[PDB]
């Protein structure tokens, strides 16, 4: 009832993209010619895995946020680190008494860097075509 | 006096297992008649007894006054059975006049 | 989060870590790994 | 399958078709209805019933293979009947 | 009485017949048998220990047990239902609507049912087991067919149950039952229902009737309605058909009206049986159907109205009754001469029946004379000269203001009549009635007059009327014993329509709540402060703002309370007077208002919660000027604690105070505090500054609150990362077209966030985006978009929920603002997937696409060429000129 | 409908001791002088002397009336009894509702304008 | 709504019936539960508007106030030309508090 | 109720280990269900390092078949006589040997 | 007569009445056709196409409307 | 512009009291036309008239004088068509004109009329009535011109007259592509136009209230 991956290779006239797994629908013919179509991106290659296509990124550990430039030359990271400094080395008596006697002025740096950092040094990032799709490492395969 | 409580019925638990027949019998006839019993064969249900009467006065007797009595040392206790289903009803009877009244 | 490594195991607070030291002993199957690394005892 | 030849309720008479089915559930369920009697009446008062659901009507009540039976002679008396001009089925014409 | 037949035939199987003296105490021989079952998953009760009697016994499954078991460890489900904690319950419920396809319908079904049989119940232990049987509805379609009747038979007096919430479940779960088991099962199992002797399965299986026919639609059971409506054996089957024409139109409204002249057509069969019943309840059921038309099929009923005519003419009774309500139903469906012909030539037999002692018949003249007194045809003098007088002597009693379907409908029958004469002809003939010793009476007269005065107006009442109503109104707040707010309500409607004309009232009203302020504080208080802020808007417009400022002072510190329901009121006058009066010109400043409200903030009660905060927001986006700048910088550390209150008004209210705190002192130091905010661990508490994160975000300008919301993703914790994609989620569901210039800037945070291993991260990034996609629809940001989806569309795989509606709402979002043509090649080369979980998962994402925008669709589609046999070219779109 | 206002009347007396309502606005006040009440739902065996019997409890009956038909029937179901003193007609409206006397429960109301041979509900 | 998945919509014909919000509900959007960007006014059916339920809540059925609306999200998606959106259904949620 | 999960037993340890001995509030404040009192219940109970909790022998029995004879009541009395310690579990040594004994 | 088709409508779920949408197991022909009615109603909804699909023939608007409309009713062909 | 939704065909009630809005398949909307005192029109909600798996090819609006307007419309059930692989259960599935009957007095849309035809139509032409003449429905369709009107009168086929020896017929048909109805408050009229131009004077003589014959004459080009 089901011709297999070599008469499903012969007669279609682009064979570079059949898989194994394409012999088991109702109806190859059109899933290989809308495997062989324009502009479609493929399924993503885990619907056949069993990892739930992140939980194998167990031991990994990742740096928490790379910051933009636009951002890091406003001179908020610094503040901000150093009010969390401040801040850990507090107890709670510290922590219940600056609550009900709050000290203000701590960033207060200004209104204007924001705003051409936002508005007039805006930086373009780098993104993508619609065709790059994204399987699980997609990091570690920087050597292109 | 008391509609809402089902009669002709009587639920035992925590009877003894060395019953043979006899003291059943012994403690449900001395309140007054008794139509029957039912035993177990399950051995949860061993030790775990129907007993159907006649008589409201008795079944009331026998709840109102055995509830914490003491007995060949396994203490039973005594609730109302709530009849609620069956297997099979019944067809093809009769019933006619008859002559009767 | 906490996790254990060669366990490639997450843990949501301290005392689900702390309190797996004694089951699915992968610990006892490094001696696999410590064989790899020496072939003698 | 045999059920499906259309039908026209406008070619057949009613009043003569109605003591038959009484006398055919009263020897199928045993005694005697006026609710089903007054189910075909209503289902045949509309002039292009629906076969399949009288189908399942009836079956819903007996047992499911009485139901057969009774569309497989119920649908060609009116078939005999609506062929005719007058509107009385093959049984009732000869007897 | 019983045989031995019958005597095995109910009991189930398993079974087989057949002074003093005192010495001493023994060592027994262990008696410490099982009571209560091996466990502690409930405590079980007394009455319990039959139906869960076999939990008490170890299994300890061996040479006793087939499969049957595991279609019986349900009992052990029920048990830790019923009696057990709520977690356990929850566990226990998710279990057995997991494997209620593996359970079966014999053993499940044969021990949930007899369960509600017992006479001990629980309300919430039978709305805990209707709970199980509406949860395994959903897994058992067609396979409930025999098994109607044993649940019917259990489930129906939840129809006539007395609380409204059990009779809509019930509804819902016979509906369901309906939709699963079909048509002809239901009508094959309640028709022996139908001649059974008791009334109560009759009416019962009736009404079931009506909901199958409201759940499957009328011509799907109308022959059966007609076949049982037209039976001549006993009046039972048409009692119980004209019935379910009755219910049938008092439960669904007007798509009855469509198949309304099917139905009223058996309907004149009656009307001239040999029994009054049926009469009686086919002129109700002429009612219903009138009632349920309103005002369409005038022209259907004209086969009704000579019966009913007739006997009004020679029956009397309780048909006399029945046939008044038809007609009096009937009469506003009707043209105008046939109506005020009808109405005319019947006013006659009410005047003749207002001497009935019957309280049922009071309640339905007392609506006849509603829709009979409404269109054109009664005049003025003809009523106040003969139809009000025997209305007031006989009706305004006390035994009809205690019945609620007799206290509603006097006062709903009053508002017309005052509509078609007047306003001082009703009221002064009942103001003087505002004086009894009844509350319920007064209440009665109150809501009259509420109704009468907010309908008509207060024009018609004179000078010599105002001082007798004011003193009535002023009687009753002085002596009311419930803590109602209908006379709360009345009053202030009854000043709203007076305005300027209540000037010689005022100081005595005010002197009385002055008085009235104090009163033992047997809490008679709050209705003192609440007439404040119900009197604060009528004074503004009298030209009286002396004793404002006289009363302000008084306001501001009897705020001093211990009890929460008083100081709530007191917080809502003060709220209402400054609502009223501009906030600078108050004797009470706001220089010493808010120093004295921030104790009051502390407070965990949630009325004085809501109006004490809506005052902290009156005074923040409105009186902000009044501080020395440290003040709304230590409030917003306990409008901190301030949260987790549970109504979502203190909740909805509180993001907006912290909004114009940030508007009035910058938003640069209650940002640090909302952003300590998201280590909390506690929900209502981290949403709920997420929300005030974007109320910073979006009342004072942007940039101003983004370079920290994008550092505190370097936090590792999994909160306040949660909470910064989620305050980014609201930031652009809130600033919408704002966002055209910020894309750019966050598409690096939800590339790492879709990246990221928690899929908590990916729904929250999802909805970001879906939000953002919502925000700059056809600005020309579509790269960005693209590059997003590139990483949303391998989430679509998960199988959680709320991951899939958060992904779905992203892929229905960015369908309109890159395009239907991307959306439509992701969709392509996965339909025709073998593995069923990518295909129905794709083909359902393609039917969101094809209903969201199907002719977008048309220039999309690829090419199919054609096979040996059909035409799948479009050969229209081929050619060219 | 026949005797759902056997549960009317209580709920009213149910309602009177739930909100509190003192003796002057309980409403006996608006059935005063008038010492006649009616009945509702009496078997068929009753004489005059067994309804004398069972309401004279609370005071005799002045003036007894019972609904006896013309020539083809005895009764009918109906009853008036007038006191001595209305408190004995508020203490039996009160007390002798919701009993039952061989089979079908029976009701008592107020009349307090007249009595009439045939304008009640059956 | 969103919140609650059990609940299910009325989705006939929408007529030129106005629907209504509680006190408790104003503000809300019907379809994404949002308080901000008002642009539709809410069309019922005749059904889901009569008799008693005049003046009613859409959400909870409760005595209403101010007027319902769509938000912009909910307009240019397109989801206010659809059915009407009366829940029907009340199901596991103000029910069993009841009980408690 | 005091369930007594592994999570927090070995969270006890942990705090037993760091801190001290006669030091309970301060163990105690970081559990977020158990007072001071549960916690001193459980580790003189169960936590302890020297209560043998597993290994039964044949002296020990014999020793308090003999001694839950001189007195039939007070197993906390003769748990440090008999070295078991943990007052519970000679309880189920009695009760399982009299189970023992007449089967 | 008939044996076990007895299949009434079902548990409403999300209520897809808009015809032309297709589930898990659709057949080819089923969406194709829908497709090529999709377009047929996208031909004769526009003005335009209507225009561009009467420039190449020479026939009237009314001829290619119900052309385009009797070839509703199967463009393909059999299943 | 999608089949579903309604607003590819419209129809209205000549004395204006409904119109009805219809798609191509599956729903047909009617809204009814009041006026209110300040002189001001309303519009009710909208009526259904639902059929699935039904075409919907041209509706029109039937003029009744006073009475319950209707709305003709040209049906095909394709359910059989798509079911049966044979092929020739899509060559038998012909026309069906049907009429919608709008009950003011009971506020929805019955099916009233439907009836079949023999040939294939593309639109109709309401005729007017009431006290002006016989109401009822004109159907365009190849080389025919077809009147039906309900109860009594027969379907009157007239062949569509074509030019003396022109060379556009080797097997093609002839339709027509407008109606263009006239009333001169004396008689009525039809200035039907061809897809070639040559417009088709169409003019209702009847003696009774019954159709006798229809007639038409080339007009002009
Ligand atoms: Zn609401
Ligand atoms: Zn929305
Ligand atoms: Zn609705």
């Amino acid at each position: 009832n089901r011709f297999t991956v070599a008469e499903l290779k012969q007669l279609v006239a682009r064979p570079d993209v059949v898989e194994m797994h394409d012999v088991t629908a109702q109806d190859p013919k059109l899933l290989v010619h809308l495997k062989a179509t324009r502009n479609s991106v493929p399924v993503p290659r885990h619907w056949c895995f069993k990892r739930k296509y992140l939980q194998g990124k167990r031991g990994i550990e990742k740096p928490p946020f790379e910051l933009p430039d636009f951002i890091k030359r406003t001179g908020i990271q610094e503040m901000r680190e150093a009010l969390q400094e401040k801040e850990e080395q507090k107890t709670m008596k510290s922590k219940m008494r600056e609550k009900v006697r709050p000290k203000m002025g701590k960033i207060d740096i200004d209104y204007q860097k924001l705003h051409d950092a936002f508005f007039k040094w805006q930086t373009k990032p780098k993104l993508t075509i619609h065709g790059d799709l994204y399987y699980e490492g997609k990091e570690f395969e920087t050597r292109l | 006096r008391l509609p809402p409580e089902v009669n002709r019925i009587l639920y035992i638990r925590n009877l003894p297992y060395k019953i043979t027949a006899e003291e059943m019998y012994d403690i449900f006839g001395k309140y007054g008649p008794i139509r029957q019993i039912r035993v177990g064969n399950t051995p949860e249900t061993r030790g775990t007894a129907y007993v159907v009467y006649e008589d409201i006065f008795d079944a009331k007797n026998a709840c109102d006054h055995l509830s914490g009595f003491n007995v060949c040392n396994r203490y039973l206790v005594v609730l109302y059975y709530n009849a609620n289903r069956a297997f099979q009803k019944m067809d093809t009877k009769k019933k006619e006049e008859q002559l009767k009244l | 989060s906490y996790e254990c490594k060669l366990c490639l195991t997450l843990h949501n607070n301290e005392g689900s870590y702390l309190a797996h030291t004694q089951g699915k002993k992968h610990q006892t199957n490094l001696a696999r790994r410590a064989a790899k690394e020496a072939k003698e005892a | 399958e045999c059920l499906e030849k259309k039908v026209d309720m406008s070619k057949v008479n009613l009043e003569v078709i109605k003591p038959w089915i009484t006398k055919r559930v009263t020897e199928i369920l045993g005694f005697e209805d006026d609710v089903v009697i007054e189910f075909i009446f209503n289902q045949l008062e509309v002039k292009n019933p629906d076969s399949k659901m009288m189908q399942i009507n009836l079956t819903g009540f007996l047992n499911g293979k009485n139901a057969r039976e009774f569309m497989g002679e119920l649908w060609p008396l009116l078939l005999s009947a609506q062929e005719n001009i007058a509107g009385i089925p093959s049984a009732f014409l000869e007897l | 009485p019983l045989s031995d037949e019958e005597l095995d035939a109910m009991f189930p199987e398993g079974y087989k017949v057949l002074t003093g003296f005192h010495m001493q105490t023994e060592d027994r021989t262990m008696k410490s048998v099982n009571d209560q079952p091996s466990g502690n998953l409930p405590f079980l009760k007394p009455d319990d220990i039959q139906y869960f009697d076999k939990l008490l016994v170890d299994v300890d499954e061996s040479t006793l047990s087939p499969e049957e078991q595991k279609e019986r460890k349900i009992m052990k489900l029920l048990l830790k239902i019923k009696n057990g904690t709520p977690p356990m319950r929850k566990a226990a419920l998710r279990q057995i609507t997991d494997k209620a396809r593996e359970f079966g319908a014999g053993p499940l079904f044969n021990q949930i049912l007899p369960l509600l049989m017992s006479p001990t119940l629980e309300d919430q232990e039978r709305h805990l087991l209707v709970k199980v049987i509406d949860r395994i509805l959903y897994k058992l379609d067609d396979l409930v067919r025999p098994y109607v009747h044993k649940i019917l038979v259990v489930i129906e007096p939840l129809l006539i149950d007395e609380d409204y919430y059990a009779r809509v479940e019930g509804r819902e779960i016979i509906s369901n039952l309906a939709k699963a088991a079909g048509l002809a099962t239901m009508i094959s199992t309640m028709r022996p229902d139908i001649d059974n002797m008791d009334e109560y399965v009759r009416n019962t299986t009736a009404r079931a009737f009506a909901v199958v026919a409201s759940a499957l639609g009328i011509p799907s059971l109308l022959p059966f309605l007609k076949a049982v409506c037209k039976s001549k054996k006993s009046w039972q089957a048409r009692h119980t058909g004209i019935k379910i024409v009755q219910q049938i139109a008092i439960l669904m409204g007007c798509a009855i009206l469509p198949h309304l002249r099917s139905l009223v057509e058996i309907i004149e069969h009656g009307l001239v049986d040999e029994q009054q019943k049926v009469r009686t309840i086919s002129a109700l059921a002429i009612a219903a159907l009138a009632e349920a038309a309103t005002p369409y099929g005038i022209e259907s009923f004209d086969s009704v109205l000579k019966p009913l005519w007739k006997g009004i003419r020679q029956h009397r009774g309780k048909g006399l009754a029945a046939f008044l309500k038809a007609i009096g139903y009937l009469i506003p469906l009707m043209d105008a001469e046939y109506a005020n012909y009808y109405t005319r030539e019947v006013m006659l037999i009410l005047i003749r029946e207002f001497q009935s002692p019957d309280e049922e018949m009071k309640k339905i003249v007392l609506k006849v004379v509603k829709q009979c007194c409404g269109t054109d045809g009664v005049e003025a003098n003809y009523i106040k000269t003969e139809i009000l007088p025997p209305f007031f002597k006989h009706f305004w009693q006390h035994r009809m203001a205690l019945d609620r379907r007799n206290y509603r409908q006097l006062v709903d029958t009053t508002v017309e009549l005052a509509n078609k004469v007047g306003a001082a002809e009703i009221i002064s003939r009942i103001v003087d009635d505002l004086k009894d010793e009844a509350e319920q009476y007064r209440k009665m007269v109150m809501e009259t007059i509420e109704k009468i005065m907010g309908n008509l107006g207060a024009a018609d009442i004179d000078h010599k009327l105002e001082e007798q109503l004011i003193d009535g109104i002023l009687y009753a707040f002085q002596e009311q014993t419930t803590e109602d707010s209908v006379m709360l309500n009345g009053f202030g409607t009854v000043v709203n329509a007076l305005g300027k004309r209540v000037k010689p009232y005022l100081p005595q009203i005010c002197g009385t709540v002055l008085w009235r302020l104090n009163n033992k504080s047997a809490k008679v208080r709050q209705q003192a402060a609440d007439l404040i802020s119900r009197t604060a808007v009528v004074m503004k417009t009298c030209q009286e703002e002396k004793l404002m400022g006289h009363l302000g002072v008084v306001l501001y510190e009897y705020l001093g309370e211990e009890y929460p329901e008083v100081l709530g009121s007191i917080l809502g006058a003060l709220k209402a007077i400054v609502n009223v009066i501009g906030m600078h010109k108050m004797t009470p400043p706001i220089k010493d208002l808010l120093p004295r409200l921030t104790p009051i903030l502390k407070n965990r009660h949630e009325k004085v919660q809501e109006n004490c905060i809506d005052l902290v927001g009156r005074i923040a986006d409105r009186g902000a000027e009044y501080v020395s700048a440290r003040e709304w910088m230590r409030i917003c550390f306990e409008l901190l604690e301030l949260l987790k209150a549970h109504k979502k008004a203190i909740r909805r209210a509180t993001v907006n105070t912290f909004g114009y705190i940030a508007k009035a002192i910058g938003p640069h130091d209650v940002l640090a505090t909302l952003l300590n905010n998201l280590k909390v661990q506690e929900r209502q508490n981290r949403v709920c500054t997420t929300v005030a994160i974007a109320i910073v975000a979006e009342t004072c300008s942007p940039f101003t609150v983004l370079p920290a919301l994008m550092n505190e993703y370097r936090v590792p914790e999994l909160n306040v990362q949660n909470g910064v994609l989620k305050s980014l989620s609201f930031l652009f569901e809130y600033i919408g077209e704002m966002g055209k210039d910020y894309i750019y800037a966050v598409t690096p945070l939800l590339e790492d966030a879709l990246m990221d291993r928690d899929l908590v991260h990916r729904q929250t990034a999802s909805a970001v985006v879906q939000h953002m996609s919502l925000g700059v629809y056809g600005f020309g940001c579509e790269d960005s978009l693209n590059h997003l989806l590139n990483y949303v569309w391998p989430n679509v795989f998960e199988t959680s929920p709320h991951v899939i509606q958060a992904v779905m709402g992203a892929l229905e979002g960015l369908r309109v603002a890159i395009g239907p043509c991307r959306m439509l090649q992701y969709c392509l080369q996965g339909l025709f997937h073998p593995a069923r979980k990518v295909r129905d998962v794709y083909w359902k994402i393609y039917n969101s696409i094809y209903i969201g925008s199907q002719d977008a669709l048309i220039a999309h589609y690829p090419r199919i060429y054609n096979d040996d046999k059909n035409t799948y070219i479009r050969y229209e779109l081929d050619y060219i000129l | 409908n026949p005797l759902t206002k056997v549960k009317l009347i209580n709920e009213l007396n149910e309602r009177e001791v739930q909100l509190g309502v003192a003796d002057k606005v309980s409403w006996h006040s608006e059935y005063k002088d008038s010492a006649w009440i009616f009945l509702g739902g009496l078997p068929y065996e009753l004489t005059e002397g067994d309804i004398i019997c069972v309401f004279s409890q609370y005071g005799e009956i002045v003036n007894i009336n019972l609904v006896r038909d013309k020539k083809t029937g005895k009764s009918k179901g109906f009853c008036f009894l007038c006191y001595e003193d209305q408190r004995s007609t508020i203490l039996a409206v009160d007390n002798f509702n919701g009993i039952k006397i061989k089979g079908r429960t029976i009701r008592v109301d107020h009349v307090s304008n007249y009595r009439a041979p045939k304008d009640s509900e059956e | 709504a969103k919140h609650h998945p059990d609940l299910i919509f009325c989705r006939k014909q929408a007529g030129v019936a106005i629907g209504r919000l509680c006190e408790k509900c104003d503000g809300k959007c019907v379809i994404c539960d949002s308080y901000v960007r008002p642009c539709t006014l809410v069309r019922i059916c005749d059904e889901c508007n009569y008799g008693s339920y005049q003046g009613r809540c859409v959400i909870c059925g409760g005595p209403g106030v101010s007027d319902a609306y769509y938000c912009k999200e909910c307009t240019i998606q397109e989801k206010d030309r659809d059915g009407c959106p009366k829940i029907v259904n009340l199901g596991s949620s103000k029910t069993d508090l009841f009980y408690e | 109720g005091g369930v007594w999960r592994n999570t927090e037993d070995e969270i006890l340890k942990a705090a037993v280990m760091k801190y001290g001995k006669n030091q309970w509030s301060r163990i105690a404040s970081l559990l977020h269900r158990k007072s001071a009192k549960q916690c001193k219940a459980r580790w003189y109970e169960w936590l302890d390092p020297s209560i043998k909790k597993t290994e039964w022998s044949r002296e020990e029995e014999e020793k308090l078949l003999h001694l839950a004879k001189l007195m039939p009541t007070q197993w906390r009395t003769i748990a440090p006589i008999i070295g078991r310690t943990a007052a519970q579990c000679l309880e189920h040594y009695e009760f399982l040997l009299d189970k023992a004994a007449q089967r | 007569m008939t044996d076990r088709y007895t299949i009434h409508s079902q548990l409403e779920h999300l209520q897809s009445k808009y015809i032309g949408t297709g589930h898990a197991d659709t057949t080819k022909w089923e969406w194709l056709v829908n497709q090529h009615r999709d377009s047929y109603c996208s031909y004769m909804g526009h003005f335009d196409l209507l225009n561009y699909f009467a420039i190449a023939e020479n026939e009237s608007k009314a001829r290619v409307r119900f052309n385009l409309m009797e070839k509703m009713l199967q463009p393909c062909g059999p299943p | 512009c999608r089949r579903i939704v309604p607003g590819q065909f419209l129809a209205v009630d000549p004395k204006g009291r409904a119109v009805m809005i219809s798609a191509i398949e599956k729903q047909k909307l009617v809204y009814i036309l009041n006026r209110d005192a300040a002189a001001r029109l309303t519009i009710s909600s909208p009526l259904e008239a639902h059929k699935a798996n039904t075409l919907v090819y041209h509706v029109v609006g039937v003029d009744v004088g006073f009475e319950n307007p209707m709305f003709a419309c040209l049906e095909m059930d394709y359910e059989e068509a798509d079911n049966d692989p044979t092929g020739e259960a899509a060559a038998n599935t012909q026309q069906t004109l049907t009429f919608y009957e709008l009950d003011l007095g009971l506020n929805h849309v019955v099916r009233k009329y439907s009836e079949p035809l023999e040939e294939h139509g593309n639109f109709l032409i309401t005729v007017p009535g009431g006290s002006d003449g016989p109401s009822g429905v004109l159907i365009c369709s190849e080389n025919y011109i077809t009147y039906k009107n309900f109860g009594d009168q027969p379907d009157i086929r007239c062949p569509i007259p074509r030019r003396r020896n022109d060379l556009d017929d080797p097997e093609r048909g002839m339709i027509f592509v407008c109606s263009a109805t006239h009333k001169t408050k004396s008689m009525f009229f039809f200035l039907a136009q061809t897809e070639q131009g040559d417009i088709f004077k169409i003019t209702l003589e009847t003696d009774e209230d019954m159709v006798t014959e229809i007639r038409l004459k080339y007009f002009d080009t």
